[PDB]
């Protein structure tokens, strides 16, 4: 059947200031079929406590689903999303941009 | 808050190398996620997400978590089924899809009821406005239409969406008033961003709204922009309010001519912004 | 509060 390649989404819960608690987030959106893997990196390696949301989905029948965890940022540390899914070649990565 | 919804989605994904299928379960109102059920997790039970469904008494998890175990069998034998209306292989994976639930006015009264089926993410069968008959995409959803019509699941469908559902979405609305009825209007701001000497983006940012629902618009001298503009589908913060950005590419210079307008549920008049800096 | 009892297969 139809298989949807997830929109990914990488962005903090408040502006980001530096030294100062936040949380990352990386929304993963129009997707099918549901198995993807979602994991969020800190100077490229793979953070341990991130959590994410219950599947659900969209009119479309599309899924959607929020990873998340608590980061502090810095001027220095370099943060983003790592996507796979079925319709991925390779794992997407997407850098997280403070102003987006 | 306006009108409102209760609304139930159900995905069911079947593993065809070992054991019975994922099964998850979610419940909302409006935007806000209420109750899940995950045959992965440990309780076994319907749980609560908000704060205002906890203290429904034990009957009432009993119950949901009878009938949520209920849908997730219905959607095993489903599985089977149209593995063999559509001559599939046993070795692939596939998924059963279902939302259903009700609408209510300003009045809290019902507007609107909704039962929608998928397979493999495209339309299967799904009731009509009227609640009393059902649209099939294609001829095995046409045999499960005939059956349908046969066991008058419209008829009781149609009972759980004018009744039982409105009836509880507002016990809901009621308990969770704190919440529920209040609405966050979008908190806004522009950033500036100067590409080259001569062109700059301006981006028009709502945070912390709440519902979901918003329209930002970039107008120049007062009339809408599309072109050099670019928008972000709305996105959740992550503690139940909703973000958004729009942008615009201008001569550096001319950021004066350019508004932003931000239309909103919480804002009983649209805001406009303009880069006045 | 969810449908009941039982949705009927297809």
């Amino acid at each position: 059947m139809i298989q949807r390649t997830p929109k990914i989404q990488v962005y903090s819960r408040h502006p980001a200031e530096n030294g100062k608690s936040n949380f990352l987030n990386c929304y993963v959106s129009g997707f099918h079929p549901s198995d993807i893997e979602v994991d969020l990196l800190k100077n490229g390696e793979r953070i341990e406590k991130v959590e994410h949301s219950d599947l659900s989905f969209s009119k479309d029948w599309s899924f959607y689903l929020l990873y998340y965890t608590e980061f502090t940022p810095t001027e220095k540390d370099e943060y983003a999303c790592r996507v796979n899914h079925v319709t991925l070649s390779q794992p997407k990565i997407v850098k997280w941009d403070r102003d987006m | 808050m306006g009108s409102h919804s209760m609304r139930y989605f159900f995905t069911s994904v079947s593993r065809p190398g070992r054991g019975e299928p994922r099964f998850i379960a979610v419940g909302y109102v409006d935007d806000t996620q209420f109750v899940r059920f995950d045959s992965d997790a440990a309780s076994q039970r319907m749980e609560p997400r908000a704060p205002w469904i906890e203290q429904e008494g034990p009957e009432y998890w009993d119950g949901e978590t009878r009938k949520v175990k209920a849908h997730s069998q219905t959607h095993r034998v489903d599985l089977g089924t149209l593995r063999g209306y559509y001559n599939q292989s046993e070795a692939g994976s596939h998924t059963v899809q279902r939302m259903y639930g009700c609408d209510v006015g300003s009045d809290w009264r019902f507007l609107r009821g909704y039962h929608q089926y998928a397979y493999d993410g495209k339309d299967y069968i799904a009731l009509k406005e009227d609640l009393r008959s059902w649209t099939a995409a294609d001829m095995a959803a046409q045999t499960t239409k005939h059956k349908w019509e046969a066991a008058h699941v419209a008829e009781q469908l149609r009972a759980y969406l004018e009744g039982t559902c409105v009836e509880w979405l507002r016990r809901y609305l009621e308990n969770g008033k704190e919440t529920l009825q209040r609405t966050d209007a979008p908190k806004t701001h522009m950033t500036h961003h100067a590409v080259s000497d001569h062109e700059a983006t301006l981006r028009c940012w709502a945070l912390s709204f709440y519902p979901a629902e918003i329209t930002l618009t970039w107008q120049r001298d007062g009339e809408d922009q599309t072109q050099d503009t670019e928008l972000v589908e709305t996105r959740p913060a992550g503690d139940g309010t909703f973000q958004k950005w729009a942008a615009v590419v201008v001569p550096s210079g001319q950021e004066q001519r350019y508004t932003c307008h931000v239309q909103h549920e919480g804002l009983p008049k649209p805001l406009t912004l303009r880069w006045e800096p | 509060m969810v449908w009941g009892p039982d949705p009927l297969y297809v």
